[PDB]
């Protein structure tokens, strides 16, 4: 954060409103109580924006070379088998938590059902989550594979 | 002077620092800005933290004549320690667009400073490339097996990044793009695949015209490239092997898990079909009553 | 061999003994068997909820 | 005894082994009858490994030793299966029908079912451990003749519930039972065909109303 | 022996092909392969029962105008395999490149 | 916008015409569609009997052979009594059993105008009989078939198989200088590329049910939210 | 030259070795000469015959049992007994077939092993071409 002291005579005269001319409203503090004691009685803070070029955006972004080596490299399948193995065991447990909830689910107010017949931590949604996150992992494995078969062959 | 060299990791700060330095000296329009380059060296990966400008004049009719202020550098290094006392001299950046044959003479002068063989880090100021828009070279002196005398010649080192916690988050802090050149969602990685396939296509094509140019543009027989070219052929795939059959049997396996994972989703979406219908069933009564 | 304590098959079409140490089964593929079973479980109770609609 | 009266012998087997550990002689048939039923069901459901460990982890069954005609026949039959010598099996298969299934109230309904199922089971175990058999060595094994055997086999193989083929030219029995990943696939697809089907109908039905 | 494997797309030779080319009996054709691998000129595995030598490594050796062209051709052919596929994939899933 | 009675009827009609054209694979798919739309009620009883009559008939035309359970779980046994005697007949391979069934119940079959479809089943006993014999013995003499199914010369039996494997019913081939019939099945198709093809199809089948879920779920929702009931 | 035979994998047979070190080392003591130390000359031939098998395991994945008899200079009965002892020690694994069409020296690979190798091979091609591509530019400038 950047700050700038306001002159001795002015604070007494209450020229705090003077300091809010030439903006349209972007104020938001990141601290109070140490920040807010100095701010009223000494200084007025300034906002910080950050400036970049479009060349910098690429440099910042690339922390990899795996953007033209990501269709010719990937992980070894032993780890993929660890992840897929873990995923299926989990979905069976979550399906039991989800069946238990839908013993009812016709009694008004969703929230009460989730406490009583455990639906807490939303197993319905939870099972869906594990399906999405493993479903994307496999599409990558394929896209690297098929690029190798057809490019090389 | 150490020969300890394998790789070059580059702070994002360097690339950017050198981009502005070029335009603020105002040695541009086919005139080079050459500065010192600062960082750690005497380790396999050469770690480049920072760069400064040096006063430099480039005769553009003769790139083999230049101005370098030798005194200044000694002055500058004292200031580099204030910043960080692991910064020491490790080379000098060039502003691209690529390696030149006037660079060896400039490299000479930079041997009175560095405890490591002077680095030449080409910071491209136009941002060309299919990885990081940097090449790295280092000057190494080696005998040639063809029958000619000892030359000093620039061997490439790969370009890479690594970064400090402060720098890396700052990068994201500045930036706001969600980036199709790194991973993410499914669509984002679909962009990376197509590019990688085309990246092999672009680079393999380059080797075809390089073999032809040695015997039809009279480039010299460079043994160092072609030995690596031969090891590509030894490690190259084959067909009709039980190795290549095992691949097919693994295709079966993983797709089946995906098949079942897809079917698992469908169960869940059919329950939400049914819940909304319970929501529909209630709304019937309310409609009748009003 | 019924014990499955080394592996192998007893051949009386020629009178030899094949001994194996070969990989047999697949764990990842095994667990798929339960996952179809679990999805078949959930839909029985789904369909009790859906007979409140018809 | 109710699982015994119906065709659920997986459930009956668990109950009737427990009846050895605690029996109750109030309103309930004899300890020798309860022992006989345990043996019958044990053979039905369990093959060698499982069956041997059941009657070796059953000391109570043993103290009762065979003290009636029904009990002999089933108890002797048990020994011959899990010992991997079915020489005596085929004559004893008759005796057990005669002295257990026909007299009992709860197995006469299954008298014919039992012998059909067991004829598969005993052959399967020999075919499992043998990649090849000769019809003659296999005929000697049970204590049967060559031609008689083919008939029994000719019933089991089309339902494809026994997985074997018989070269009648060479005389050998080949076993096409998959003992690899192909077996696991054969399980999976029929469940997943049904999964598909179950969702197609339940989903389509709620949209319409 | 090293020459033949290198210039062919395949990395396996029949022993009958070795027999002709080095003009040796079938006993010494097998010994020639053993000796070569011991030397570390070729690497792989030997089938005497499919009568193949299946190579995984060639020791780097001389370049010559002749050899320069032989490797060039193989890259054009493999360039074609890459190029036409990427077009199959571009035509496919057109709606999704975001 | 069609009612689900109309949809039940539509699919049932196709199954009739298709069966007549000697399509038994498309007919099978559509007759199962028609039944799942229809209720369980005695309201719908007569629609179901005609449907089940056709459903048994299609399976014997394929070589698929209906379940015995299917008659027993329904209380439709007496209506379906003539198809139950055909089911046992084709399975066993006994032409003699078959010929009895079609003479015993001729009148009933001819009422539903499904008798035409039923005479084509005299062929499927013979073809199903050869598939059972090729399962049971890998290699089998020609003469042994003639005894079992009560057929003529071995030359005749040769012709039955040559035709029968053009559809692929038997999945064997005849050696006429070695004098046996050798079947081609020895499974382990999981070492072939076949399951790849299969999993693809199930995945697309799932995708199609997802789509139908999307359009239908929101259309009645949309009517209620627009409609005033506040 | 005596130790060189055994610190490399080379083609050797026992009567090339026998001929060279008999007139030399029967005139030296310890492991030669005598009537009790020629049962140690006996033991050496076993080790040479064993060493041939170690070489053949590494290079040949499959060789014919019949050919192999020629190399060791032994009959088919004797050739087998030595394969057993080497598997017993746990240096290699092998499987012999008694009716003589193959002896295979290897322990057959797990499915996962096979697949690991084929992935590695592809990765290494990508690395080379990547570096080569940056080096073509340099060669236009240096020419």
């Amino acid at each position: 954060d950047a700050f700038r002291l306001i002159d001795t005579g002015a604070l007494i005269n209450n020229l705090e409103p003077r300091q809010t001319t030439s903006n349209t409203g972007l104020l938001n503090k990141a601290n109070i109580q140490a920040l807010i004691h100095g701010l009223n009685r000494h200084y007025y803070s300034l906002n910080i924006d950050y400036h970049k070029t479009a060349k910098e955006t690429k440099m910042l972004m690339n922390l990899h070379k795996e953007q033209w080596q990501s269709g010719l490299k990937m992980y070894d399948y032993e780890e993929k088998e660890e992840s897929n193995l873990a995923a299926t065991k989990s979905m069976v447990k979550i399906a039991e938590q989800y069946s238990k909830r839908i013993e009812e689910e016709k009694e008004l107010t969703e929230e009460e059902l989730k406490t009583r017949y455990v639906g807490r931590q939303d197993p319905k949604k939870h099972l869906s989550e594990t399906a999405d996150e493993t479903l994307e992992n496999n599409i990558v494995s394929v896209l690297t594979a098929g690029v190798n078969s057809v490019a090389i062959k | 002077m150490s020969l300890q060299h394998e790789k070059v990791t580059i702070a994002p700060l360097v690339l950017l620092s050198a981009l502005d330095h070029y335009e603020r000296t105002q040695t541009k329009e086919n005139k080079r800005c050459v500065g010192v380059i600062l960082g750690d060296a005497n380790s396999s990966t050469i770690r480049v933290t920072n760069s400064f400008a040096l006063p430099f004049e480039e005769d553009e009719k003769n790139s083999d004549v230049w101005f370098l202020d030798h005194n200044y550098i000694e002055n500058m290094n004292e200031m580099c320690k204030k910043i960080n006392a692991k910064e020491k001299l490790i080379g000098w950046y060039h502003s691209g667009p690529k390696l030149r044959a006037s660079d060896l003479k400039i490299n000479e002068l930079f041997k009175k400073y560095t405890q490591n063989n002077p680095l030449l880090l080409i910071v491209d100021v136009k941002q060309q490339g299919v990885g990081l828009p940097t090449d790295a070279y280092v000057a190494i002196e080696q005998v040639k097996d063809d029958g000619t005398s000892t030359e000093k010649t620039f061997l490439h080192l790969p370009c890479t990044i690594e970064a400090e916690e402060a720098e890396e988050i700052g990068v994201e802090h500045l930036l706001r793009d969600v980036r199709d050149q790194a991973a993410g969602g499914l669509s984002i990685r679909l962009t990376n695949q197509l590019k990688s396939l085309k990246g092999l296509q672009s680079k393999l094509k380059d080797v075809v015209e390089y073999l032809d140019k040695v015997i039809n543009k009279e480039l010299p027989i460079n043994h160092t490239i072609l030995g690596k070219l031969q090891d590509v052929f030894n490690l190259l795939p084959n067909l009709g092997t039980p190795d290549d059959d095992e691949i097919d049997v693994e295709n079966h396996d993983r797709i089946n898990i995906s098949n079942n994972l897809q079917k698992a989703l469908t169960v869940k979406t059919n329950d939400e079909l049914m819940v909304i219908y319970i929501s529909n069933l209630v709304r019937s009564i309310i409609a009748f009553d009003d | 061999i019924l014990d499955k304590i080394f592996y192998g098959v007893l051949d009386q079409g020629n009178g030899w003994l094949y001994v194996y140490e070969t990989p047999n089964q697949d764990a990842t593929y095994d667990s798929a068997l339960e996952l179809v079973g679990q999805l078949n479980k959930v839909v029985d109770q789904l369909f009790e909820k859906a007979s409140v609609l018809y | 005894i109710h699982c015994l009266a119906v065709r659920n012998f997986k459930e009956a087997a668990k109950l009737l082994v427990d009846s050895l550990a605690t029996f109750t002689s109030i309103e309930l048939t004899s300890y020798e009858s309860i022992a006989t039923y345990a043996s019958v069901t044990g053979l039905f459901t369990l093959e060698r490994t499982d069956l041997k460990s059941k009657v070796i982890d059953s000391p109570e069954l043993l103290s009762l030793i065979s003290t009636t005609a029904a009990l002999q026949s089933i108890s002797s039959l048990t020994i011959s299966l899990y010992a991997s010598d079915y020489a005596s099996y085929f004559p004893y298969l008759l005796e057990t029908y005669a002295n257990v299934l026909i007299p009992c109230k709860y197995l006469n309904r299954h008298a014919d079912f039992f012998v059909r199922e067991m004829r598969r089971k005993v052959y399967a175990q020999l075919l499992e451990s043998y990649k090849t058999l000769s019809l003659k060595s296999m005929a000697s094994a049970f204590g049967v003749s060559v031609a008689f055997l083919d008939n029994d086999l000719g019933k089991f193989i089309p339902n494809k519930q026994l997985n074997c083929v018989i070269d009648r030219v060479n005389g050998i029995v080949e076993t096409n039972r998959p003992d690899n990943k192909n077996a696991q696939y054969h399980l999976l697809v029929k469940q997943g065909d049904g999964l598909l089907t179950k969702l197609q109908k339940y989903g389509a039905a709620v949209r319409l109303t | 022996l090293i020459e033949t494997v290198f210039v062919k797309n395949i990395r396996m030779l029949s022993f009958e092909d070795i027999s002709k080319a080095t003009h040796l009996p079938k006993d010494n054709v097998e010994h020639l392969v053993m000796r070569a691998i011991s030397l570390g000129l070729l690497k792989g595995s030997i089938d005497q029962v499919n009568e193949l030598v299946t190579i995984s490594w060639v020791q780097p050796r001389i370049i010559s105008g002749d050899q320069i062209t032989k490797m060039k051709d193989r890259l054009v052919e493999w360039n074609d395999q890459v190029e036409k596929l990427g077009k199959k994939m571009e035509a496919r899933g057109q709606s999704i490149w975001v | 916008d069609v009612s689900s009675s109309l949809e039940a009827r539509y699919f049932f009609y196709l199954s009739k015409i298709n069966a007549i054209q000697l399509d038994y694979s498309t007919a099978n798919e559509y007759i199962i569609a028609a039944i799942r739309k229809a209720p369980h009620n005695s309201k719908s009883l007569g629609f179901l009997q005609q449907s089940n009559k056709l459903h048994c008939c299609i399976q014997l035309l394929m070589g698929d052979i209906p379940e015995l359970s299917f008659f027993h779980q329904s209380n439709m046994q007496k209506s379906l009594l003539p198809y139950y005697h055909l089911t046992k007949a084709v399975k066993l391979g006994d032409l003699k059993k078959f010929t009895s069934t079609i003479t015993k119940y001729k009148q009933l079959l001819l009422k539903d105008d499904t008798y035409q479809l039923c005479v084509r089943l005299r062929s499927n006993v013979i073809k199903t009989g050869i598939r059972i014999i090729s399962l049971t013995y890998k290699k089998i003499s020609l003469r042994d078939i003639c005894l079992k199914l009560n057929l003529d010369s071995e030359q005749t039996v040769e012709y039955m198989v040559s035709r029968a494997i053009r559809d692929g019913v038997i999945e064997a081939k005849i050696n006429h200088e070695d004098g046996f019939i050798e079947t081609t099945e020895l499974l382990n198709i999981y070492d072939s590329e076949d399951p790849q093809q299969v999993f693809d199809e199930r995945i697309k089948f799932a995708n199609q049910l997802h789509d139908e879920y999307l359009v239908s779920m929101r259309y009645p929702e949309d009517k209620k939210t627009q409609q005033n009931e506040k | 030259s005596l130790v060189k035979l055994f610190t490399t994998n080379e083609l050797m047979r026992w009567p090339i070795v026998q001929k060279t070190y008999e007139p030399v080392l029967n005139e030296d003591d310890l492991a030669f000469g005598g009537e009790a130390n020629k049962h140690h000359w006996e033991d050496l031939q076993k080790r040479v015959i064993e060493h041939n098998l170690r070489v053949i395991s590494e290079y040949y994945s499959r060789i014919t049992l019949l050919r192999l008899n020629e190399l060791l200079d032994l009959t088919e009965s004797q050739t087998e007994t030595y394969i057993s002892d080497l598997v017993n020690q746990g240096i290699i694994y092998a499987k012999v077939n008694r009716p003589a069409k193959i002896v295979n020296f290897e322990k057959p690979k797990n499915s996962s092993q096979l697949l690991n190798e084929w992935s590695h091979n592809v990765d290494e091609l990508l690395e080379h071409i990547e570096t080569i591509g940056h080096l073509i530019t340099k060669e236009e400038i240096m020419h």
